[PDB]
């Protein structure tokens, strides 16, 4: 009883620091006896010791006085009336600033994060008063997840918290009961199923368990099942040939194809037929490709960099006037003594005034102050000014150029230096492909609509003239709005020539320097349909069509260019199949604008006429590959989302189109309403009663079927002006959304955890009702829905996802994340296809809103698995987390919210109002809806491993009721969304054999899973030719490439990185095009790209950048070690050849009995560059010292990592827009970004000019400056500034890696010409990186490539494998296999 | 030889005639051997 409180009151005072804050509080607890009064007491204490100890330790004073936001200002004498109440642990007061802290203590790391964002949340919302009071915050919080503090050692907090712990037990025994507070204290700061909770489940977890067993019968027997199935067919094919349509399900006559595609859109596109026609209209449809095909035919601009560079420290208009002074004076002292647009001296931002308004602004802005004395105060001035920003961040030579040019000027010569120069179609000429520069010209005009976001604010003759170059002549821009949003383009020559337009720059990078890969690309595709019957004059046809077609696509890029080359796939694959979907046609048709985008439809109909016309089947596997690959074309476009609300909207419109057929509900309560009740009542009546004739697509599933399938499972047979007031009369929304989104209230941020949970009721878990919201994910064709929940969500539903994961992982027939069931789909259907079986080769449609966590329920609580205590109970832990689930509330976004109530307003005030409009409209003449919660739901990627276990079963059974009924049981798969069957020999003779049944066999597999909660998509076929699992693609035994899938996946993704790992991107991604069909000279073109790329920012080019940019299909069997080695081994080809001995000899004596610890000491990374000699002298013959010292490259990071502990360490530490990050890469590595020995900052430029000029330096190039030659012995006047110390060796480096590569590879890597626990311990065996390694967790030669990958840090070659998956199949060409190495 | 219809026909149930590796009719070798000499499909000489 009271001997645990004489325990306290010894252990208080006797054994926890003594500070006077914590007396205070001792006294008073040490001097109180009620249990009560004592536990509140303790836990005060427990409280006011971290809160102390987090205060000092961030320096922050602690308030033990309890003082408010606006005391803490005004006990400084600053009066700031007005401010939200808190109570910050810790405040730091200066000058201009504010420190407010706030610690917590959290064991959960839900309720953690909870309260994390909570307390960010509530200290930024103050920010602005903060700074308009003229002060500004420090963040900070104290997330700590123990308990430890100064003012008590570990031991005494441990048992303090244990004493009151049993005392607290005692009390509960007592009348001090506290209902589920006591639980928050108890259990609270003291996965995998917590039952800890209570059961509150009463008379509305009835309703919802009785549905799901009322009209079932889940035990029929063995044989009353076929006398079910055989009563349902046969009261279907009766009621076929009068009842509900033809089965969907049509034969294919190619030409009817074809003609029914060329008299599409019988409006405007009318069979304009002629080539000839076709390109001359091609030729004049936007207003670019009308110059793209035309025809047409250093003093200064160094200057510019200099009066540009100090430009971003100050912007204001009263400047840029003498800052554009000193740039038309010498544009008077290099024509006068002897470019211009003609009214344009191009000042400093790519700016562009006019002649006129400069030699004007001054003689008033200088006549405000012996006119010709007056200048030469301001000319001058300036310049003294400009070089005041001198050596201070090193101002390089440029400052003594300009004062000869600038003080030439007088007034005799500046009343006429504007007045000198006083000088204020081109048709579509159409033979022109074939030749390169037509794309030679795009790749050009994009680089300058390219560059052009990278513009600044800079606040007629105001146009921010970027310049256009080319070989030798070069043409100019002239827009005026900056920024990435659109603007009016125009061009300009030696005459004039306003070809105006209007694009976007985000959408133009892939042809930014790529002219030698399309012109490549659209060259071998050609060389695939070298097919006889078109030797006749086609190709040249042909090849002009596809030409003027990638044109387009690039030139005129936008979402219908997208969708609708798209589409052409599925018209493809239906002219080389045997069924399909009658309403296909319905499937292609978009709705056309800007001749563009019909000139566009004109030529794939031409292609396609052309192709598939006459004599056809004589080579069909060539023109199905050619025309899958141009399908695939549409990659080039851009998938960058053209409008962010109006592609919210069309999200939302996605999700609500069929809850309006459903029932909605809008903003349910938290506790469930008995309207709520009743709304789900009707739903879940309506679910269940679907008759044997259905509407086709409409949620529902039958349950005289559904019956059958579950009694099929449980018996053992199936197993093994206007803006401002048009805007705030929309305001509105303010006036009504609301729709909202003692205990110890100081020890709440305290060891008390305010929310976590309690008893739980068949709607939710006391915490909230499982909360959501929607945005879209980015994809090519259509915006996919995404939903996203706070953490604790995030948490529940893992349970569900992972349980049901785990029990489908009993049945082998899904593949979603069965990788190794993958790989046997793969043999099983090549096998199938190899023959000629049928595949039907389906894709489910609408599967996203059309499945419910009630038909999961259902399916569930009617099997019947094992025996109990582990069975019995867990399913009703999943059958009581998906009841959570059926009752969710998604959040109408926003914006989608705003814009609909504008509309409203604006048409209400003052047609074609879609269905999810005429809602909000009932609505906000009532309430405004905020949240939506309906049954048929199924979170598109939430409970995307229920989805694939229910398909896979009913997939199980569909192709039982076709056995039972036919006589053949077809295989099948799944990936949840789609799926194949491969009906085996029987019904595929009868496809030649009778067609008409094998039609009914297709229209009944698509009945059954109408009758179920399945509706196949009109874009399934049936072909005894192609597949498509997966998006793999297949014809007669190999697979179709993809060439132009993958190369538009290379060209983009250029991320704002370090270019050592923008350089392994996309030496990954070119692996992975060689996997397939890509052949090996489009690749190295590639990154003959990729280092364009980087050579225009001008960053050196040191040998470990990309690889190789000569290969040999060698991409099989090299690492990323290989590609560099042999890079190495060319661009130094002769010292290389003694550096590749004596690692033979080094492998050769490391092997077997000698090395393996004192190769450390050699490598005697200690000390500086005699390793190399010492090594060489150690164990063989001459080598000199021209090996070691001669080579030698500059390298960026050599000593800290370049801004914007090991590269290995931070990888295992990692295991606990595009077009605007290139014109950000090319911002920061041109300043100050290199780093010196003491954290200095230098340039590029002044550091990359020395290396080469300003010493006896050897620099010549190779194509990459192996910079100094010889660095003999690097003897020299050491670390000059930098230059000396930051160049590595090159013959060393080439030595750990041709060492390392030779373990891990083989032998061979010699000659002339495994996972993350294993690193981290043999990291660990050397054990001084563990206190940095390890606290962050919550083989036969492994050790010494682990150690020369420590070392290298640039490099790969362990941290590769457990970095990037790479690839077990390769397809590869026989031209590249004998051009080998 | 192993399935049974032009490799190139993708049609065409019986007929053919025997290449080094695949089927090809009467016809389909016409149409080939006309323009060049390869089996443009299984890289060898078409058959005679
Ligand atoms: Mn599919
Ligand atoms: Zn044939
Ligand atoms: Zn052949």
């Amino acid at each position: 009883m009271d001997e645990i409180i004489s325990e306290l009151r010894e252990l208080c005072l006797n054994y926890i620091e003594q500070d006077e804050r914590l007396s205070r509080q001792k006294l008073n607890f040490l001097g109180q006896r009620e249990p009560r009064m004592v536990l509140i007491e303790g836990l005060k204490l427990l409280s006011r010791c971290i809160e102390i100890d987090s205060a000092d330790k961030s320096g922050c004073t602690h308030n033990h006085d309890d003082k408010s936001v606006e005391t803490i200002l005004v006990e400084s004498g600053i009066v700031c009336p007005g401010l939200p109440l808190i109570i910050p642990d810790g405040y730091k007061l200066i000058d201009n600033s504010l420190i407010l802290l706030e610690c917590f203590v959290r064991s959960t790391p839900a309720s953690f994060e909870k309260k994390f964002i909570e307390d960010t949340n509530k200290l930024a919302c103050i920010r602005e008063d903060l700074a308009v009071a003229g002060v500004t915050l420090v963040p900070i919080v104290d997330g700590r997840c123990d308990y430890d503090n100064s003012f008590m050692p570990e031991w005494a907090n441990f048992k303090f918290r244990d004493l009151l712990f049993k005392l607290l037990e005692y009390s509960n025994q007592n009348e001090k009961v506290f209902e589920e507070s006591e639980y928050f204290r108890l259990c609270e700061s003291l996965m995998d199923s917590m039952k800890i909770l209570k059961d509150a489940r009463s008379t509305h977890n009835d309703e919802i368990m009785r549905m799901c067993h009322e009209g079932i019968n889940p035990n029929m027997s063995c044989d009353d099942v076929v006398f079910g199935i055989n009563s349902l067919f046969s009261r279907f094919r009766r009621d076929l040939e009068s009842g509900k349509l033809k089965r969907n399900f049509q034969k294919v006559n190619p030409e009817g194809l074809i003609k029914e595609f060329s008299e599409l859109y019988e409006n405007l596109a009318d069979s304009d037929d002629i080539l000839t026609l076709s390109r001359e209209a091609v030729e004049s449809c936007p207003l670019m490709r009308f110059i793209t095909a035309e025809t047409h035919g250093t003093e200064y601009e160094r200057l510019l960099s200099m009066l540009n560079k100090v430009k971003s420290l100050k912007l204001l208009n009263t400047r840029r006037r003498q800052l554009l002074n000193l740039d038309v004076l010498c544009l008077s002292s290099l024509i006068k003594q002897s470019c211009y647009s003609s009214v344009n001296d191009r000042l400093v931002s790519f700016h562009s005034t006019k002649e006129e308004f400069i030699r004007l602004l001054r003689n008033r802005k200088k006549s405000k102050v012996r006119a010709s004395i007056s200048e030469f105060i301001a000319k001058i001035q300036k310049c003294l000014l400009v070089v005041g920003l001198s050596f201070e961040h090193y101002g390089l030579s440029e400052h003594l150029e300009q004062e000869c040019h600038i003080p030439f000027t007088e007034f005799e010569n500046f009343m006429k230096i504007g007045a000198h120069p006083i000088m204020y179609y081109n048709f579509q000429p159409s033979t022109e492909q074939l030749k390169n520069i037509q794309s030679l010209r795009r790749l050009s005009s994009v680089c300058l609509a390219l560059t052009n976001s990278m513009k600044t604010s800079s606040v007629c003759k105001e146009v921010f003239c970027q310049v256009i170059k080319l070989d030798s002549e070069e043409y100019h821009l002239l827009y005026q709005k900056t920024g990435e949003s659109s603007r009016c383009y125009s061009i300009q020559g030696p005459d004039g020539h306003l070809i105006s337009f209007y694009a976007d720059p985000k959408r133009f990078f892939l042809p930014i320097f790529s002219d030698e890969v399309l012109y490549n690309m659209i060259d071998i595709m050609i060389s695939w349909i070298r097919s006889c019957p078109d030797l006749k004059d086609c190709l040249t046809d042909i090849e002009v069509a596809l030409r003027t077609l990638l044109l387009l696509m690039l030139t005129n890029p936008t979402k219908r260019n997208q969708k609708q080359v798209q589409s052409v796939r599925y018209l493809v694959m239906a002219i080389v199949s045997d069924f399909s979907s009658t309403s296909l046609m319905d499937k292609l048709r978009e709705d056309l604008i800007t001749p563009a985008e019909k000139v566009v439809y004109k030529l794939l109909r031409f292609l396609i006429k052309t192709i598939f016309g006459t004599g056809e089947k004589v080579l069909l596997s060539a023109k199905f590959k050619f025309m899958l690959n141009v399908s695939y074309l549409c990659h080039l476009i851009t998938k960058e989302t053209p409008d962010r609300l109006t592609d919210q909207i069309k999200c939302f419109e996605k999700f609500f189109e069929p809850k309006s057929q459903f029932g909605f509900f809008v903003n349910p309560k938290e506790a469930i309403t008995p309207e709520e009740e009743c709304v789900f009542y009707e739903q879940m009546k309506r679910f269940t009663s679907k008759e044997i004739d259905c509407q086709h697509t409409t949620p529902g599933v039958n349950l005289e079927a559904f019956s059958l399938m579950v009694s099929s499972f449980n018996n053992g047979t199936l197993i093994f002006y206007e803006y401002k007031v048009s805007k705030l009369v929309s305001r509105l929304v303010i006036g009504s959304k609301g729709e909202e989104t003692m205990s110890a209230a100081l020890k709440n941020l305290c060891f008390y955890s305010e929310e976590s949970p309690t008893s739980y009721t068949s709607v939710g878990p006391d915490s909230g009702r499982l909360k959501f919201a929607l945005s879209y994910k980015e994809q090519v064709g259509g915006n996919r829905e995404l939903y996203i929940g706070d953490l604790r969500t995030k948490m529940f539903t893992r349970l569900i996802e992972d349980y049901f994961e785990s029990f489908s992982s009993f049945f082998s027939g899904s593949c979603l994340n069965n990788d190794k069931e993958f790989e046997n789909a793969i043999l099983s259907m090549t096998i199938n296809v190899r023959e000629g079986f049928l595949n039907y080769s389906m894709d489910h449609s609408k599967w996203g809103p059309m499945m419910c966590p009630f038909l999961f329920l259902m399916f569930l609580q009617n099997l019947k698995l094992g025996d109990d205590q582990y069975v019995r109970s867990g399913k009703d832990h999943v059958s009581t987390l998906l009841t959570w689930h059926m009752h969710k509330l998604v959040e109408v976004p926003f914006p989608v919210v705003n814009a609909m109530m504008k509309s409203y307003v604006k048409s209400k005030l003052k047609e074609t109002t879609v269905t999810e409009r005429i809602f909000r409209q009932y609505f906000e003449m009532g309430i405004v809806p905020s949240h939506i919660s309906s049954l048929i739901d199924m979170g598109q990627g939430i409970l995307h491993n229920a989805s694939d276990f229910y398909g896979l079963l009913s997939e199980r059974f569909i192709n039982y009721c076709i056995g039972v009924i036919f006589g053949e049981r077809p295989e099948a798969y799944t990936s949840s969304d789609d799926q194949i069957t491969l009906f085996d020999r029987r019904l595929s003779d009868l496809v030649v054999s009778d067609p008409e049944e094998v039609l009914v066999l297709l229209e009944f597999q698509s009945h059954l899973s109408g009758l179920l909660n399945k509706f196949i998509s009109p874009k399934s076929v049936a072909g005894r030719f192609a597949a498509e699992f997966k998006s793999r693609f297949y014809v007669w035994g190999e697979e179709v490439p993809l060439l132009t899938k993958f190369v538009s996946a290379a060209l983009h993704n250029v991320k704002c990185k370090e270019p050592h790992q923008l350089c392994e991107t996309i030496d990954t991604i070119a692996d992975q095009a060689i996997a397939n069909g890509v052949p090996v000279s489009l690749v190295n073109s590639i990154q003959r790209r990729t280092l364009d790329l980087l050579k225009y920012a001008n960053f050196p080019l040191d040998p470990f950048l990309l690889n190789t940019n000569t290969d040999v299909k060698d991409w099989l069997d090299g690492s990323r070690g290989y590609r560099i080695q042999r890079l190495i081994e060319e661009l130094c080809p002769n010292e290389t050849k003694v550096v590749r001995k004596l690692v033979r000899k080094l492998h050769h004596k490391l092997k077997n009995g000698e090395f393996n610890e004192e190769f450390f000491l050699d490598l005697f990374n200690r000390d500086k560059k005699e390793a190399i000699l010492q090594l060489g002298d150690l164990l063989g013959l001459e080598e000199d010292l021209n090996q070691l010292a001669d080579v030698n490259w500059l390298n960026l990071n050599e000593m800290f990592p370049l801004r914007m502990i090991p590269s290995l360490i931070k990888t295992l530490q990692n295991k606990l827009c595009i077009s605007s990050g290139f014109i950000g890469l090319c911002k920061t590595l041109g300043s100050r970004c290199v780093r010196n020995k003491n954290r200095e900052n230098l340039y590029i430029k002044k550091l990359l000019e020395d290396l080469t000029t300003d010493d006896h330096v050897t620099r010549v190039c190779n194509r990459d400056g192996i910079t100094l030659y010889i660095c003999d012995k690097q003897s020299h006047p050491e670390a000059h500034r930098d230059h000396i110390c930051l160049l590595r060796p090159l013959l060393w480096d080439y030595i750990c890696i041709s060492l390392s590569n030779s373990f891990e590879l083989g032998v061979w890597v010699l000659a002339e010409p495994k996972v993350n626990l294993n690193q981290v311990i043999q990291s660990v065996r050397r054990l001084y990186p563990k206190i940095f390694e390890d606290q962050l967790l919550p083989i036969k030669f492994l050790d010494l490539c682990v150690l020369i990958d420590i070392n290298s840090e640039s490099l790969s070659l362990i941290s590769h494998v457990v970095k990037w998956k790479r690839d077990e199949h390769y397809t590869v060409l026989f031209s590249d296999l004998a051009n080998s190495h | 030889l192993g399935p049974l219809s032009c490799k190139s026909c993708w049609q065409k149930f019986d007929s053919l005639v025997r290449c080094h590796d695949h089927y090809l009719c009467r016809h389909c070798l016409n149409l080939l051997l006309s323009v060049s000499d390869r089996c443009p499909l299984c890289k060898y000489p078409l058959p005679t």
